């Protein structure tokens, strides 16, 4: 398929960055969009042949390139916090159909200061619950991260588990009032109270958070808040 | 020039029934139509593509039609599915044209709640401090007609409802989380801005 | 595949002395592309041409037009003179006001 | 009548002399109304006849755009060739490219066109069908079974059932002064004694629109076809065209010879004769 | 585009 390159990307108002689009290959076009919540998804420009061929309506600011093997590049120059959004490519060729890459999402910043790692906490079911209805549910809470570029899993005997699962589709502002706001994620994983009620079974949250590259500076004195698993644990009980 | 419009944005369905999904598009001469799902914090995932008014393609329980000269499109979801739920996006590509160039419509955020056949809304306690100063209530197993409303108090932290699906034994259940770190925080009044049942189990 | 030029000199208008008319030379049915054409006045190069844009017909043979302002008169002789690789020499063909 | 609108692409190599010019030329029916070459010193989509200088700065940006990547998509092609045919990079070649569409007099799409040639020979043309290709060689084969995966014709045959007929028909419209009112020729023929028994007959057409004519020569009625010196159709320089067809004829039975003058503009076939 | 937007090479 379509890679793009950064998955995630922060960056401080007012500093540039360079997206990367490697369509299918053979593939010869590409188009780049802009998806933010309030304005749906948006073109910017096709390139054909090294050529922007086609063009949207965004100012000269958002601009791109293709090389002759039909990677492109697309910049955005002086970021304003408005320009966080999921940018996203699309390649095709001949009269096929478009094909999209999973895109980079990109969150423009205040300050890194505002950039802060999950904490994440596994609580164990309820035995009232156990005993109402003989299931057990584990909950997980991921909190104070920001901005939102994490990816939380459930993993049971060291295999990644989705049946009993559910997650918050998106996280609550710790602090709606704010715009550099933290948030907090929820989620929750059921099994039978038999498999519960096993010692050997081990349960883990695991949260992948998307923060600060190498380049990225840190004057704070608390740890740097870098790319990261945060995890939290339990055990079954008898 | 060319718009393309999603008319209702949002859907909210029990599981079972049968769903359609409408587009709409003001210059008929396109080359392709393409529906896609998006899940949350995911990018595209290309559900079918059509290009002809007389044909009507399907993939399992998705089917579409098309007809260019109106300027609609329609997206069957047999027997929805919670599974389902996602924001439906439809996009029109013109002739003459990349077929990775696409107007998009606004989407569909469609919602499949869960039928709940034996409901037993309760609100559960779970784990006090230990690694973390905060004690979570579950309200839990509720019908999908129920719902959560966010806490009035600012030191309160209530989730949205959320469906999970025990595949392995054919059962689906509602819940929702709330916790905060203040010592008054109890079960008995932490989802109070929620009208919940009247049978609510609280232990 | 190499083809030679078809060379046509001509006016756009019967010829009349001392009447403002247009000097023609088409070159037709060549290939390749690259090509020398000029305008003669009394064996002298006319500065004052310009062509056509570079198209082909049906079999893929280019053709251009090149064309100047001129005002004929009875002593004043006018060619064009053609160049390409399937020449060994340049060819000047004289324009014939009856043809 | 019955109209059509054609796209001709020029690609050619020069190595040593930099990269390699990419001209194209737009004509509806016999006459060129849009210009782009590559090696200007601003490359750009240029209006060549009246009735498309009133078009916006969205469609001059549009089509330059359009020509800018096409020019560097048959600078690949060129190289792609090399490859294909086992050349070397040292010579100079040329691909050249001819499209669109013909309508009926009800505007009516007729036929759609899209053929490629390489130096000088077909390469692949699109069938009439619009919808398979026609190979000249082994090289066109490889790009004709890359085409019939990548889908081309059916984007091909998108644009010429389409855009190809909806701008044919715009430009028809907006120029049918010019473009509809078939101009006839200005026809004469004249007298050259070329010997003491033996007189040239020179039957002219002048400032004709379409260039499509019928000149023909007959002795008594009958058609002289190998004693006709005739001459391709050539340009004016104004639009419109000229042709003429000579005989030789002995000198007193000049006026037993008639030109027939066949051309759209004319309502029926004139015929003509030296009139001393 | 008056013209056709292509979309492969050779
Ligand atoms: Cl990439
Ligand atoms: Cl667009
Ligand atoms: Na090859």
């Amino acid at each position: 398929g379509v890679t793009q390159t950064p998955r995630y990307l922060i960056k401080t108002r007012g500093q540039q960055v360079t997206l990367s689009c490697s369509p299918i290959s053979g593939h010869r076009s590409v188009s780049w969009y802009q998806q933010t919540p309030g304005q749906g998804l948006q073109f910017l420009f096709e390139y054909f042949s090294e050529t922007q061929r086609n063009k949207g309506n965004f100012p000269g600011r958002f601009s791109g390139r293709q090389f002759s093997n039909s990677r492109s590049e697309m910049n955005v120059s002086t970021l304003e916090l408005g320009d966080s959004a999921l940018y996203l490519c699309a390649s095709s060729v001949g009269g096929t159909e478009a094909f999209f890459g999973q895109g980079t999402r990109l969150t423009v910043v205040e300050d890194l200061k505002n950039v802060f790692p999950p904490e994440v906490a596994v609580f164990e079911p309820s035995e009232a619950e156990i005993s109402h209805t003989q299931k057990a549910t584990l909950v997980c809470l991921a909190t104070g991260f920001y901005p939102d570029h994490v990816e939380l899993s459930w993993w049971v005997n060291g295999k990644e588990v989705h049946s009993g699962v559910c997650t918050d589709p998106q996280p609550l502002k710790e602090q709606p009032a704010l715009n550099d706001s933290r948030y907090a994620l929820s989620s929750r994983l059921r099994v039978s109270a038999t498999f519960w009620q096993n010692p050997r079974n081990h349960f883990r949250c695991q949260v992948q958070f998307y923060g600060l590259s190498e380049n990225d500076e840190w004057t704070q004195d608390r740890a740097k808040p870098v790319t990261q698993i945060v995890s939290a644990e339990a055990w079954g009980r008898a | 020039k060319q718009e393309v419009t999603q008319i209702p944005a949002a859907l909210s369905v029990p599981e079972g029934e049968n769903l359609v999904l409408n587009c709409s598009f003001t210059d008929s001469a396109i080359y392709n139509l393409q529906w896609f799902r998006q899940d949350p914090g995911k990018g595209l995932t290309s559900l079918l593509l059509i290009q002809s008014s007389q044909r009507e393609q399907t993939s399992g329980r998705l089917n579409a039609s098309l007809d260019k000269s109106s300027g609609r499109s329609t997206l069957y979801i047999a027997a929805s599915q919670p599974g389902d739920s996602a924001t439906y996006l439809c996009a029109v590509t013109l002739n003459n044209n990349a077929g990775n160039m696409l107007t998009f419509g606004g989407g569909t955020r469609l919602m499949v709640k869960p039928n709940i056949q034996n409901p037993d809304p309760a609100v559960y306690q779970l784990r006090d401090s230990k690694s973390s100063d905060k004690s979570v209530c579950l309200f839990t197993d509720f019908d999908s007609q129920t719902n959560v409303s966010q806490s009035k108090d600012s030191d309160v932290y209530i989730t949205d409802k959320c469906v999970l699906d025990m595949r392995s034994m054919d059962f689906k259940s509602n819940s929702a989380v709330a916790w905060s770190n203040k010592s008054d925080f109890a079960c008995a009044n932490a989802f109070n801005n929620s009208i919940i049942p009247e049978d609510t189990f609280f232990p | 595949i190499q083809r030679t030029p078809k060379i046509q000199v001509y006016s756009r208008h019967p010829a009349e002395n001392g009447k403002s008319n247009f000097l023609n030379c088409y070159v037709s049915g060549f290939h390749p592309s690259d090509i020398e054409v000029d305008l003669l006045k009394n064996g002298e190069r006319i500065e004052k041409v310009e062509h056509s844009d570079l198209s082909f017909s049906k079999d893929w043979s280019f053709y251009l037009l090149y064309y100047t302002e001129f005002t004929p008169t009875e002593k004043d002789e006018y060619a064009c003179r053609v160049n390409h690789v399937t020449l060994s020499q340049p060819k000047i063909v004289k324009w014939d006001r009856d043809m | 009548g019955s109209h059509s609108m054609r796209y001709f692409y020029t690609a050619m190599s020069r190595p040593g002399r930099g990269e390699p010019r990419f001209i194209a030329v737009g004509y509806v029916d016999d006459t060129q109304f849009v210009r782009f070459d590559s090696d200007a010193a601003s490359p750009r989509m240029a209006p060549r006849a009246p009735w498309i200088e009133q078009e916006g700065p969205e469609y001059w940006d549009g089509e330059t755009r359009n020509m800018k990547a096409s020019a560097q998509t048959y600078r690949e092609n060129l190289r792609i060739a090399l490859r294909y045919y086992n050349q070397s990079e040292a010579g100079s070649h040329i691909i050249q490219v001819m499209y669109g569409c013909d309508v009926g007099p009800d505007g009516r799409l007729l036929r759609g066109h899209d053929q490629s040639a390489y130096d000088g020979k077909d390469y692949i043309a699109l069938n009439e069908d619009l919808s398979s290709w026609t190979a000249a060689d082994t090289a066109a084969q490889i790009t004709q079974r890359k085409w019939e995966a990548a889908r081309v014709a059916e984007q091909l045959r998108a644009y010429l059932e389409g855009l190809c007929v909806e701008w044919l028909r715009r430009y028809l419209e907006n120029g049918k002064e010019t473009l509809q009112r078939a101009d006839p020729p200005k026809t004469h023929v004249t007298h050259h004694p070329i010997s003491d028994h033996e007189a040239t007959l020179r039957c002219w057409a002048l400032g004709f629109y379409p260039a499509e004519i019928t000149l023909t020569w007959q002795r008594d009625g009958e058609d002289q076809t190998q004693d006709t010196e005739l001459v391709e159709t050539r340009p004016a320089g104004d639009r419109t065209f000229q042709k003429w067809a000579a005989v030789v004829v002995p000198s007193g039975e000049e006026q037993r010879y008639t030109c027939h003058v066949q051309h759209e503009g004319l309502p029926k076939p004139l015929t003509l004769r030296w009139e001393p | 585009t008056s013209t056709l937007q292509e979309q492969i090479g050779w």
